[PDB]
């Protein structure tokens, strides 16, 4: 199997920018879909970042304009960007890849906790 | 910090329940589940507690509650109810922890309570991972949802008494709704653990039994994601002959792969197994997804003094469940820190009962039972905590008691008669519902039954929508369409659920199921009476629909000969007709009759045994020409009549004598040229025989002709004696012209005889021409 | 009773090795396992003695042992274990008990020696079985022989570093193996059990990858019986193509398969995985069924160290291994009892070692240097038993200093620098080697390097035996043997591995995967040049195989012709010569001559632009005739020789320029009729033109020879007037006779030149006996 | 899965009449093959009896002729019958049952003790 490997926390204020990493390992196993999560401790994640390595992309319903996502396969890495920060963008973000290997795996890495203030 | 609902009484029973759904990577649960965890935690809370306020059931000992949570996973699920194990492990170990106290009975101020009796384990992976850890304190388990195959036998998991049916009858049910809706090419979808693998499994052998065949098998993961869920949509609609899909999930894993397909805008029809059941949760968000879906969920009831006792329930009386203040926040939407929920009432709210809740009271009653056998087996006389029941062996209780239950099924309805018990392996009967998810009413949906499984699998169309006939023809999934059976026939590779079928060779009709059949020889393939029809048309070759002119022009000719030469006999009293003789007339007269004969018998006439007359026929025809030939040569070489006649019919005779020797009639005939659309039916005897007549005959007529060649000048005669000799060597020229023409067409019977007819067209007119010059010179 | 091994020391290392091998059903397990227990078992005690020697490696606390068995089961593995997690939980539980002794000291007279670390489960199954109860207690474990798939993942076994590849470079491996021999059709055989399903579907994956299928996958039991290996034999035997078999099975198990499979006279060529290994046991009793036998094994080397300890052990000696009298009784066939094999010894005995020995030795090492780690985390100071090293947890050990781990390997050859490191997901290093059975001696058998496999599999086939060109063709297992390309083309079902191939249409050849190429049009299916021949000898139409009579009989008949009209005009000093004109002498001479041309340009002429000049031939050949037929009506009808030369050369050229008038020299013709075999290279321009023409002449044929037919007598010249005009009469006849069949012949374009030079040769004969005529009659 | 239950063991005198009975619920499992075997505490199993289901049986090297077996698949039971028995076989007898589930498991039963004397 894989693990994913995620960095780039930080402590920025609102309207700031901010640049989330994650990565992995290949195993010689064709990587579906990397994308990014969000969940807050006792909730249900929402989808908000997905690129499945073709170009196609889709990203939350708030969030169709900003938070563009960038991934490369010579690392097997994805980038995604904070440009525009609410009061409310408090859950931990979560990324994750699909791997099918007779079984459609999703493996998830250590999330990074991101605060804003007033 | 851990949640564990502990209600104190003499005999504690343990307890674990997945309260709380699979949750994502931060926690090990997440979300609360409302239909699985909360209605089952509280069917359980009201089995304890109309059990403890039963007379006739333990009236002195008081039935404990230590209930844990799973949060759907296996390694919670262990490191909770390690405390289980834990409770006997900690006496166990204080065997020789006896210095102070006491000898056998040494605390230390805390001593967990026993764990004599323990149920849970709903799912199948959850089950078997903590059967083992159970088994190994000699602690009996009582399931009530997981329905492993793996679970079965007693050799792995021997503390383990299920009160519902394995997997086995389970895919037995989905084999059989498969097959009665002629649903050959299957799709499946499973999941990762113990369920999933052998319900599969089972499932591919059932199918196997059955004569259906699965092309790609997908699984999920425990931890997944939207995308992934697509993909593996995106990957079963790579097949579009995948109309149907079996599933084998559980309820969230349903609901996300519902998602995922009506994202896709995929259609499918869904075949599931009891993971699905009848939840509104799983279908929610994804009604048009679930349109037309199959469910197949496990025999129950609803019980009306749970509903009764869940509806009147509220987070300030029911303090007891440390789960039920959150439960009410997520069902509610609410939070109790703002302190504004706490009107809200469930009575007002619809209330859905959990098929599975007859299955844990079910299992909790049986629990009970064997512990009061227990009790009376051990302690009968005293009714309180008895002396006996502080060693409790789990091997013992499991099997003499928990084996040995067989009761009336509590709270069961009046109308029928069920009655819980154990079978050989310590499973439950097989009984299976099954439910169609419809739009039975305007906007609202719901489940409707459409039939039960028990031994036999009955199903009725006039609840189904798509299955009825207002609806159409039902959502069928097969590889290759049923092609006409006609005229196309299918190959049979290595396979015995997938065919190509292709049109085989035109002159075979399709009878058997491998090879399309022969039929024989001479018969056209067709399906007229069973495989192919006769044609015995080639005999009667009539037609003539451009071949009639003419011969018309022919039976015309000869008509006007039969007239001129009557005219001409009856003219007979003419000075110039009274030098020559009264044989000629007649042989001529007869040869005009031998050819009106030959168009006659050429015209009308079959092949069947008319051929060696047509023969004869031939023979005569010609036999006409050489007597001519011969008393034309005979008057000119030289009772003179006499002779000649004498002479011209021993000639014929010896030439038919001839003909009819060379020819053997014999049988035996041709059965098909190469081509088979047209079968033939003609004189495959000997076609030599005729040739070579033909050929003597021809040789025959030159040497009359070069015997008549030698005398070009006639004294006796006129000027007619040239014109009757430039007649006859011109026939035999015409002859020996013609004979190639009759030879170039030897290869077809249509061709062979147009033109021998225009042959003796052509010599009656010559014979015509040859009477008509003495008639013209004397006009 | 149960067999504890326990050697005291400072810091107790856990253990657990599967001494017994499987038992039957009568007790947990029976005999005990000689390569696979007893083995391993000295190694990691022979690792232990010598780190507690090793002054560079724990110098000051000691390493101790607490090692079971396993019985080659998941429950008995299990309940062999529950001490080391009992060790943990009583002082876990002794928390509170302090009243009398003390605080945090409290002791019972009987305290378990906690495991901090333990080491075993060979098995898959008891690896899984036994992770979840060492991870419920912070219990790092540390494999040396499984080498299941699911154990990768780190959120279900968090607590487990083995130090060998998974199943996943196995899988690779087998398929690099399997495609490497060209093996399509394949036949798997698996076991009850983690290993066996994930290798399984692995290997699947891997074969779907590599283009190739499987037909059926069996499994097996954990309790078996010979019958059942026969059966599952007699399944395999089931399909003849199916050569290979992949083993997915353990030793013993493999043992009773090769066992079934001699029994039956089954011949195999097995391929397997690590559980067959190079052992001998397995091999034993079924030589012949095991021959050319592929053996994948993990990759390790020999322990020289090792070897010289476990040839130096007798039971005497050796006390401290509670098994190892019984193995010496199971080895050497003896009973300790009667005191009998004392004098035995295994130095004379020959000895093999376990490819795996080094592996759990390193795993020692690993988990020392951990503990050495420890020594440097928390008490660096001090060298013995700190107080620091009293709280054992898990986590930090396993997440910093289990997983850190990069040495050089104990006891490795000088020649090569192995290094022992754990990767990202606790796993080893993918490299394997690869044994195959063969009869290197004389009676004698053995195995042998023939490759190996690191991140590229590498194999030889001069050291196997069936895979060299000595022996013949190696042993392939295809579903369908490879037809001839040529002319049979393979349909595509839905498949991707087996086909069916089927001649196709014989006048289309096969270029394309799919379907025969139709090789154009009026080209001729070959493999001449790329893709199929062309054949251009139709215009060549020479021939003359039997037709070469008729053409030569005219050509003499012509040259006669020529010789009797030159010796006739030669003698035009004779009076009956002087009496007719010198211009029909010499148009009757071009006409002989024409006619003469055109029985030579008959056959040696071409059909690419000659097709016109052979019209106009015709034209002038019947021109001939035709000049003939006026000349003998124009010198009836009556400076006149003139007069009628003009009127000939003018109709004539009339005629000539209407023939020439009605074609249309255009482009286009037909490209192939219904029939395939040859192509037609024909004039198929305009022949309704050449027929029209041919009536139009016929016609004013017809009317002068109407016109001619009035004046029969002609007083002017002598009888040869009557000649002259009976025969332009009887040739005027064939030729309208000859016009039907010439008409009708048209289809056959073989039988059209046969027939012209047929109708070329009757004109030219016609002609000469009507020149001939006078001279016969001068003659 | 299924398990095997048999009767008839006990004490008998040397070459006795000795009876087994083994049988076991179907349960809709295609049995395709049932046997017997005999083992000892700590050692090896050896088949002594063996059917096929196809009118075709197979033994052990002592039993060629004696050890008759038979089957009824009415209830799926098997019968031996036992005539000349050496003091060699105190050894408990087992029997086993053949199934194809897609496993191709083999169900064994418990264990009666049959004793020889002199
Ligand atoms: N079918 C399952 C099983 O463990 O047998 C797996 C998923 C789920 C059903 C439930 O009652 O919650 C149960
Ligand atoms: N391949 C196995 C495994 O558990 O990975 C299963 C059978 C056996 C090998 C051994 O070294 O004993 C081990």
């Amino acid at each position: 199997q894989v693990q994913l490997v995620q960095s780039g926390g930080g402590l920025v204020q609102a309207g700031g920018s901010l640049r989330l990493s994650c990565a992995a390992s290949v195993r010689f196993f064709s990587i579906n879909t990397m994308g990014w999560y969000r969940q807050a401790p006792g909730k249900q994640r929402e989808l908000v970042a997905d690129i499945t390595s073709s170009g196609s992309t889709n990203y939350a319903d708030s969030g169709k304009g900003r938070f563009t996502i960038s991934r490369d396969n010579a690392k097997n890495t994805v980038y995604l960007q904070m440009n525009r920060l609410k009061p409310e963008d408090t859950a931990v973000y979560y990324c994750h890849a699909d791997y099918k290997y007779t079984t459609h795996n999703t493996a998830w890495g250590q999330g990074t906790q991101v605060t804003v203030s007033s | 910090a851990k949640k564990v609902l502990t209600l104190e009484g003499d005999l504690v029973l343990g307890g674990l329940f997945p309260v709380h759904q699979k949750g994502g990577p931060a926690e090990d649960c997440g979300p609360v589940n409302e239909h699985r965890g909360i209605q089952r935690l509280e069917a359980m809370l009201f089995a304890l507690d109309r059990i403890n306020r039963d007379p006739h059931l333990l009236p002195g000992v008081r039935l404990g509650a230590h209930i844990l949570d799973s949060c759907s996973k296996d390694t919670h699920a262990l490191e909770q109810a390690l405390d289980f194990v834990r409770a006997s492990l900690s006496r166990g170990a204080d065997g020789s922890r006896h210095i102070c106290p006491d000898g056998s009975y040494a605390t230390h101020g805390d001593a967990p309570t026993a764990i004599t009796g323990v149920i849970g384990g709903s799912y199948s992976d959850v089950s078997i991972q903590v059967a083992n850890l159970l088994r190994l304190f000699q602690i009996p388990q009582i399931s009530y949802a997981s329905t492993s195959a793996k679970l079965s036998d007693k050799s792995r998991y021997d503390y383990f008494a299920r009160t519902v049916p394995p997997d086995f009858f389970q895919a037995k049910a989905m084999a059989e709704i498969l097959r009665f809706f002629n649903w050959t090419y299957v799709s499946t979808v499973a999941s990762e653990g113990d369920y999933g693998e052998t319900g599969i499994e089972a499932f591919e052998l059932e199918a196997r039994a059955r004569n259906i065949c699965v092309a790609t098998s997908e699984k999920v993961g425990r931890a997944m994601s939207r995308a992934a869920f697509e993909g593996v949509v995106r990957a079963l609609l790579q097949k579009p002959s995948a109309r149907v899909a079996v599933l084998f999930t559980r309820s969230e894993d349903a609901r996300e792969l519902l998602a995922a397909s009506q994202r896709l805008n995929a259609s499918f029809t869904w075949v599931a197994s009891d993971g699905w059941g009848a939840l509104e949760s799983v279908v929610a968000g994804s009604e048009g997804a679930a349109e037309g879906a199959i469910t197949i969920e496990l025999a129950s009831y609803p019980i009306s003094d749970f509903a009764s006792y869940f509806q009147s329930l509220d987070p300030w009386n029911n303090s007891r469940n440390p789960w039920f203040r959150e439960f009410w926040e997520q069902r509610f939407r609410c939070s109790f820190r703002q302190r504004d929920c706490a009107a809200h009432s469930l009575r007002a709210v619809p209330f859905e009962q959990e098929s599975k809740i007859m299955f844990v009271v079910n299992a909790v009653y049986a629990m009970a039972h064997a512990l009061h056998n227990m009790h009376r087996a051990l302690c009968p006389n005293t009714t309180r905590l008895c002396d006996a029941m502080r060693p409790v062996n789990g091997r013992r209780l499991y099997k003499d008691f928990v084996l040995n239950v067989k009761f009336d099924a509590p709270f069961r309805p009046a109308d029928t008669h069920n009655e819980v018990r154990f079978d050989r392996f310590g499973d439950g009967i097989g009984r299976y519902n099954i439910f169609t998810y419809l739009r039975a009413g305007s906007g609202r949906y719901r489940y409707q039954k459409v039939g039960y499984w028990a031994e036999g699998l009955t199903l009725d169309t006039s609840l189904i929508p798509w299955a009825s006939p207002s609806a159409g023809p039902l959502p069928a999934s097969r590889c290759s369409e049923p092609c006409l059976q006609n005229e196309v026939k299918s190959v049979q590779p290595g396979e015995v659920c997938c065919w190509l079928c292709i049109p085989c060779q035109p002159y075979e009709y399709r009878l058997d199921e491998f090879t399309c059949a022969d039929c024989g020889l001479g018969y056209w393939p067709n399906a007229s009476l069973t495989g192919c029809f006769e044609l015995p048309q080639e005999y009667i070759r009539w037609g003539d629909a451009w071949a009639v002119g003419p011969v018309t022009i022919a039976c015309l000719g000869a008509l006007a000969t039969l007239f001129v030469l009557g005219v001409f006999v009856r003219h007979n009293a003419t000075p110039v007709v009274k030098a020559a003789g009264r044989e000629l007339c007649y042989i001529l007269l007869g040869g005009v009759f031998l050819c009106y004969c030959m168009t006659f018998i050429f015209i009308a006439k079959p092949s069947t045994a008319v051929c060696t007359l047509r023969r004869l026929g031939l023979g005569t025809a010609f036999s006409v020409c050489y007597s001519a030939l011969l008393t034309k040569t005979n008057r000119i070489a030289r009772a003179s009549q006499v002779a000649i006649c004498l002479a011209l019919i021993s000639g014929q005779l010896l030439i038919v004598v001839a003909w009819l020797v060379v020819e053997a009639p014999g049988t035996g005939k041709e059965t098909a040229p190469e081509r088979r659309e047209v079968v033939t039916l003609r004189c495959n005897h000997r076609d030599a025989s005729m040739l070579g007549s033909l050929a003597y005959n021809v040789l025959l007529i030159a040497l009359c002709t070069l015997y008549a060649f030698k005398t070009r000048k006639c004294p006796e005669n006129f000027n007619e004696a040239k014109f009757i000799g430039f007649t006859m060597y011109t026939t035999c020229i015409i002859w020996l012209a013609f004979l190639p023409i009759f030879y170039v067409t030897s290869s077809d019977y249509r061709v062979q005889t147009t033109t021998m007819c225009v042959s003796v067209s052509l010599s009656g007119s010559v014979v015509l021409g040859c009477l008509f010059a003495p008639k013209l010179h004397i006009i």
